[PDB]
């Protein structure tokens, strides 16, 4: 009815599917199988699952995703685990040769092939909708195929799809992490390709997933899982209410025109709370006032930007459980009361709130326990200059003096490319400052 | 406690409308009636002449049966209806004999 | 006096009725046809999926 | 006692006349095998219209099957209903010529034509006094739209007086499932216009959207389609078969309705057709049947009618009612919308009761509008054709078959000729 | 009443024709899913609840496009059950908001 | 036999429209299959304002449901008294406005209008009086601003002459809850001045306050509110459908309020409004009634009348009671502060008097106040604004379906005018 195709790229891609799947599996009910036992005699009728699961007839209930990857190996993983009859095997598309961290790897030569084989599975998904929402891209900006070859699969589908709202998820480089060192180049180069062709592009940062876990979660030693269950808890909180019942329930679009003030800037925030783990949920109640409070925390943001540091140019705030509309505006006018909270000087309406009743599912085996409300915030700051600045820093550091240059000029793109990446990105950064002052 | 108006448009009237029909009859209809004219048939409904003009206005009437305003006959007739005939008779033989003559 | 005529408000008012039409609907935006997309070439030399 | 045969051609034919038969025999109380199980006496107070006695207390219908593919004949046979009609009005053909209205008219049917007449003839001296006749077909086909109107040619200069009715299936832009439809159509219009006294243009396109957006069906398929065109069949001639308040014969209509000797393309309609959902939240009265009537959703043919004028336009209501409200309810029609009216015409609407009401629903009233803007098919039709023609493309097996070039491009002119004729009637100066 | 009555007479006769090939199909040993599907309670092609009082018909709510699509169904049980945790009986609002009498 | 047509436009649309369809359902003793079970014969006897006629004691409502989600569609439909609702007068697309005028306006929605115009030309000449139409609205959303500015400007053209009132949902002063509802609200407001006939400003931040001072109730939730607005609903058109001492319906309130045509946006009121542990601490009677009615705390919208002036106030009064008392409160209120109140009316107050009081109380009250005090509100939309304008956010949006900035500069100088004019009209003196 309103559908939304996932369209999970790269190893982050990958990796947040599987993580991500099952939360939606386990939330609508449905088995590893594919099959509802959900007690058919009773009821049954709830068509919740038509936006991520396809009907056959018989009860297989098949995703919306296309897994693209160019190594085989993860996607095979998939094909081996627990969820192996639950995917269609055309729909996990794998390569042979990886990108090897190469934007021009993944765009001009590898990706290339492959693209048309995918656009394929998605003109067969596309056109097995009633209507279509929107995709969700789950990339990396780390480099190789999470960035070339989501940008030759962006290029392709606003040509091909109409307006059709194309969301982002982005494993964006932390400011001092990073298991690689290409990442510049690739963010820059993506960015730039990128700026024209996106929606929303919500980054997230792995150190501030490793903070967050560590710190509120309880979790001495987390991993990609735990910050994959984090990332399955956004999205899920973000497009619960094109699946489920709610009062002011906010599906796919109201988000993106309440939030994003111009097109260029389409760079937002995700923050969710509460992030509390078992033991200590046992000791307080998580009430409206103190999860909003939770979420405008600025040591709870999920990439490492202070936004004391920047001027909230739009919120939308998704309450998700047991949540009472007096309460939601008391929460807002508590948080409008303090002055360290600075919105932009042109924007004093700057809530967009939804409500949405079921609460939020909890898996068994993840750290995130089972709470009776949620807010998952998605802002628009200014406070996103200061990492778009700490990464042009890094790029202008290595491009000084041209290294890791050739093997992009050797796999297809030219010298300029980065010139015209690097001056789109000082622009960008002009942008923001001019709407913020 | 009943109302005007309740009573008139609810009407706790029990008629007796026949609906005979066979159980072959009413199982070959309701299947090409499944969605087009999904209703009970109305076999009941008569002609016009023969729901309107019925026997029972001719017994419920309370006429008198004498019309107490009407004439009557009398002993001349017969004899002065059968003059006529007499005119139409002694005027078209003589009229005929003319036409002869 | 003639109350045969002036009747809008005298007597009950049958309805005035006009005339339908049909709709079109919101004619959906383009999907990009079966024809755009040529598959890799599968037999033959190196392949990138086989 | 006026009665008209029915002549099915075709597997369109075939198929429409099959359910309109199966349709008619319930609303007469008719066992499958023949005989009367019915409530009322009325059912049988007029029953030579249609049917004939047999030995017993069994009726056959008047009815001649006529088709070139035994299955379509068969199937018929072998439904439901099926073991009523006489097995000797069957006449089937040796090929499956089709398409074709060459090998419709000209060959393989001309052969047939012969043994058709005879069968017709047959059923035709075998009443008091004949009414006239009703053939349903469809114009895509070659053995509905040729042959078939070789059978009107035929009957036409046999009995040069009878009423003649043909409910043609006319083809449409979608739904179009043949690519030689404006050929068989502009080919069978031409015969359609001196030999018949009226023609019923339904479209398929109308069909569906009536049974996908207004009676809600999952799988439509084509047993109800033929439903709503056998209840249009059934509310055109039910005055012939029940007692009425006033009463619309066939010829009544045929006079009342074509204004000038080639102007009589109805297009029909009937109300009410409702959805099992919705049917419980409308009551059934004669101010929204005028509605469900008029409008342009419930009306069987994809034209628009305010795209053109109306020229005459049919109420046959069939119930139970009051018809003061059902002519102040027809003059009001046309004192709103006055615009979609000829001036020149006044009270542009022939209306009847005809007492006794359809089988199911309270009340039913059938429509029959002779609009200007059924030059919205045959204008389409026509370019489509000559769209086909000057490149030539499917035109060998024509040739092949025997036509040429002369006939071809002279049905093209008597076809926009009746295009023309519909466009000087359509909105311009009266006086 | 008629017309609710042979809607009613309408379903269970369906239902016990449509339980004798489910239940020979479970015998066969078959999915019996698509079966199970399609016999559904109600007398329409909408998801929608089966509406007792309406003669238990699940009506057909169509979208305004060019190929129809239905109404969906959403309402699930702690969707409902939270929704009605602090409202409780939705008639209750009336009694919530004073209005005693 | 006067009678409305009832509109629900949006997600708030739809769930006003439920609430209000459920409180006059239990008002004229409805349940939600449709059947009549009450006991008094003046439920009954005026049901046609707002009730249609189906086939048996069914009643359905004479609304029509619009949105551009399917999940508000959804809710109503498969809530309670979801029974009663026709399937047909579901009117809704897929796509979805998303917060957007322009999305609602000119691109789709634009698009179902001519559905939702054929519905009201439906259920608008099913009729016999048609008072008039009712839009149960709200400003600040997409389907709900647009789509109903449309329909409101479509009905206007269609039927000029009838009484056209909406309800309008208008942004909170405090806490937005949306942000793009100055422009909704501004480019709303644009069309409602000179389309609509009289508008009831309802804001939600007012019923919380409501809710939670006076009702106490601490969680309000939404039936509550809705519950609020929907009695507030009952109060305005229950001297229509009831009898009484001294009725007012429709058109009359509007004539006794607006004193020159761009004045039609009023206060909102309801009484008596106590919790369930004060109903047995206070007498329910005339002055409670009515200074409960004029308290400022009271006060349905979000603007004080403490600074401003009213221009006229509408109590309509219900239950068997006395009404010297009514005409001496309504005297005493002006006599003891006239300063809050123009000079140039001499005595400013339409005063309505129905018997039969609303289900569940012994006597109450309904305010409609005509204020000068309502321009803080239109100054406070014209800001914001303003104030997201002049440095053009989120115009992107509402500029890439067809529309420019000088749509926005016209909005803004109609705004500024009636805020102008309102000012006008407060400081004016007698001579
Ligand atoms: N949060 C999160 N980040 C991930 C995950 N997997 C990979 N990443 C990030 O992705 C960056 C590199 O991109 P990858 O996804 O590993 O590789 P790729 O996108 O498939 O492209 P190739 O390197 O050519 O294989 C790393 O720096 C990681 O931080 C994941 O599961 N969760
Ligand atoms: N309404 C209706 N139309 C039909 C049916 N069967 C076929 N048609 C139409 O008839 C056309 C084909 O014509 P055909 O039956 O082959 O003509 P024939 O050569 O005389 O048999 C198709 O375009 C169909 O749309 C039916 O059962 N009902
Ligand atoms: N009173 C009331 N207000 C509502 C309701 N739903 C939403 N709102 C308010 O209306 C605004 C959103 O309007 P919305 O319903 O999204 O408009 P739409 O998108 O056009 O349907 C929010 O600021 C809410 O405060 C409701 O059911 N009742
Ligand atoms: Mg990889």
């Amino acid at each position: 009815m309103r559908e939304c195709i996932s369209i999970h790229v790269g190893q982050a891609g990958v990796q947040i599917g599987n993580a991500c799947w099952e939360l939606y599996c386990l939330e609508h009910g449905i088995q590893p199988d594919g099959q509802m036992p959900s007690d058919k005699t009773i009821g049954g009728g709830d068509d919740s699952f038509n936006t991520f699961f396809s009907e056959t007839g018989a009860g297989k209930h098949v995703p919306r995703a296309v897994f693209v990857d160019l190594e085989p190996t993860v996607v095979d993983e998939v094909r081996t685990g627990t969820y192996r009859q639950l995917f269609h095997p055309e729909q996990l598309i794998t390569g042979k040769e990886d990108a090897a961290n190469n934007y021009a790897r993944g765009h001009y030569t590898i990706g290339k092939e492959i693209v048309d084989l995918v656009l394929d599975r998605i003109r067969k998904l596309a056109d097995q909708c009633t209507g279509l929402q929107g995709f969700l891209i789950f990339h990396s900006f780390g480099g190789g195929t999470g960035s070339g070859f989501a940008s030759l699969l962006m290029e392709r589908l606003s040509v091909d799809y109409g307006k059709k709202s194309k969301l982002e998820f982005a494993i964006y480089p932390a400011p001092q992490i990073s298991t690689a060192v290409v990442e510049p180049y690739n963010t820059i180069l993506t960015t730039h390709t990128t700026l024209e062709h996106s929606d929303c592009a919500f980054m997230v940062d792995n150190e501030a997933i490793y903070d967050i876990c560590r710190r509120n979660l309880d979790i001495e030693r987390p991993t990609y899982t735990n910050l994959n269950r984090l990332i399955a808890q956004i999205v899920s909180s973000i497009t619960a209410s094109l699946r489920f019942d709610g009062a002011l329930n906010v599906d796919l679009t109201e988000f993106q025109t309440n939030l994003v003030p111009y097109p260029r800037i389409h760079f937002p925030l995700a923050t969710y709370a509460p992030v509390i783990s078992a033991e200590k949920a046992y000791h307080e109640q998580l009430s409206v006032a103190e999860i909003t409070n939770a979420c405008f925390e600025p040591a709870n943001q999920m990439v490492k930007c202070d936004p004391r540091h920047g001027k909230y140019m739009a919120c939308c705030m998704l309450y998700r459980g047991d949540v009472v509309p007096k309460d939601v505006n008391a929460a807002i006018a508590t948080i409008k009361t303090k002055r360290t909270i600075q919105f932009v000087d042109w924007c004093p309406t700057g809530f967009k709130v939804g409500i949405n009743y079921q609460p939020p599912t909890v898996v068994p085996g993840g750290d995130l326990a089972k709470v009776q409300r949620a807010v998952c915030m998605l802002s628009n700051t200014t406070a996103i200059a200061e990492a778009w600045a700490r990464l042009d820093h890094k790029f202008d550091l290595m491009y000084a003096k041209r290294a890791f240059v050739h093997w992009y000029v050797g796999e297809g793109m030219e010298e300029g490319e980065f010139s015209e990446a690097r001056e789109d990105l000082a622009a960008l950064e002009k942008d923001y400052e001019e709407v913020g002052v | 406690i009943p109302g005007p108006l309740i009573t008139a448009k609810f009407p706790p009237v029990k008629t007796s409308i026949s609906l005979d029909t066979d159980p072959m009859y009413s199982a070959l209809g309701t299947s090409l009636k499944q969605d087009i004219f999904n209703g009970v048939p109305h076999s009941h409904v008569k002609s016009l002449y023969k729901s309107s003009f019925t026997q029972d206005i001719h017994n419920k009437s309370v006429e008198v049966f004498p019309p107490k305003f009407a004439i009557q006959r009398n002993q001349d007739s017969k004899w002065n209806e059968d003059g006529v005939i007499r005119m139409k008779l002694y005027k078209a033989w003589d009229a005929m004999t003319l036409e002869r003559l | 006096y003639s109350p045969e005529k002036a009747g809008r408000s005298a007597h009950l008012h049958a309805p005035e009725h006009t005339f339908g039409s049909r709709t079109k609907g919101i004619t959906f935006d383009k999907s990009p046809a079966p024809n755009n997309y040529s598959l890799p070439s599968i037999l033959g030399g190196r392949s990138c999926v086989k | 006692m006026r009665e008209i045969v029915h002549m099915q051609a075709g597997q369109c034919g075939n198929q429409i006349g099959a359910k309109f038969w199966e349709v008619i025999s319930d609303e007469h109380g008719i066992d499958p095998t023949g005989t009367y199980h019915g409530d009322s006496d009325l059912q049988l107070e007029r029953i030579n219209v249609y049917y004939n006695e047999a030995t017993g207390g069994k009726y056959v219908p008047r009815a001649v099957l006529v088709d070139l593919e035994p299955g379509t004949m068969d199937s018929v046979r072998s439904g439901p209903f099926g073991q009523i009609f006489r097995p000797d009005n069957f006449v089937f053909g040796q090929s499956g010529a089709g398409n074709n209205w060459a090998k419709g008219h000209y060959t393989e049917g001309a052969e047939l034509v012969d043994s058709v007449l005879d069968v017709v003839r047959k059923e035709a001296e075998s009443c008091d006094c004949l009414q006239g006749f009703q053939l349903t077909h469809s114009l895509g086909g070659g053995t509905g739209s040729g042959m078939g109107t070789l059978l009107i040619s035929k009957i036409r200069e046999e009995y040069p007086d009878r009423i003649m009715n043909t409910f043609s299936v006319v083809p449409s832009p979608k739904v179009s499932d043949t690519v030689v439809e404006p050929y068989n159509a502009t080919l069978s219009v031409h015969q359609l216009v001196e030999n018949t006294d009226e023609t019923y243009c339904i479209d398929n396109e109308a069909l569906y959207d009536i049974c996908f957006r207004t009676l809600k069906l999952t799988t439509p398929t084509y047993g109800d389609l033929n439903h709503l065109v056998s209840a249009t069949m059934s509310g055109v001639t039910t005055c012939l078969r029940f007692p009425g308040q006033l009463n619309a014969d066939l010829r009544k209509l045929a006079v009342n309705m074509v204004p000038f000797p080639r102007l009589h393309f109805f297009m029909p309609g009937f109300a009410p057709l409702t959805s099992r959902g919705s049917q419980q939240y409308r009551a059934l009265t004669v101010p929204e049947l005028t509605q469900q009537m008029f409008d342009a959703k419930n009306m069987m043919a994809a034209c628009d009618p305010r795209h053109g004028r109306y020229l005459t336009v049919a109420a046959i209501f069939r119930g139970r009612m009051s018809m003061k409200e059902v002519d102040e309810q027809m003059l009001n029609v046309q004192n709103k919308n006055s615009s979609y009216f000829v001036e020149w015409i006044p009270n542009n609407v022939k209306t009847a009761v005809c007492d006794i009401p359809p089988r199911g629903l309270k009340m039913s009233a059938t429509f029959i509008g002779n609009s200007t803007a059924i030059q919205e098919l045959f204008k389409r039709i026509s370019e489509q054709f000559t769209a086909m023609f000057r490149r030539k493309a499917f035109l060998h097996w024509y040739t092949g078959e025997g036509m040429d070039e002369m006939e071809f491009t002279e049905a093209e002119s008597n076809m926009n000729d009746l295009v023309s004729e519909y466009q000087q009637y359509q909105d311009a100066t009266a006086e | 009443k008629k017309n609710i009555d042979l809607l009613a007479l309408e379903e269970q006769q369906f239902q016990e024709y449509a339980g004798k090939v489910i239940k020979h199909c479970k015998e066969g040993e078959r999915n019996v899913y698509p079966l199970e599907k399609a016999a559904r309670e109600g007398h329409g092609g909408g998801h929608g609840p089966v509406f007792d009082g309406k003669g238990g018909i699940r009506p057909s709510y169509l979208t305004n496009d060019r190929v129809g699509v239905e109404l969906p169904y959403y309402q699930k049980g702690s969707t409902d059950e939270v929704k009605y945790a602090h409202i409780g009986k939705p008639s209750n609002t009336r009694k919530r908001l004073g209005f005693v009498w």
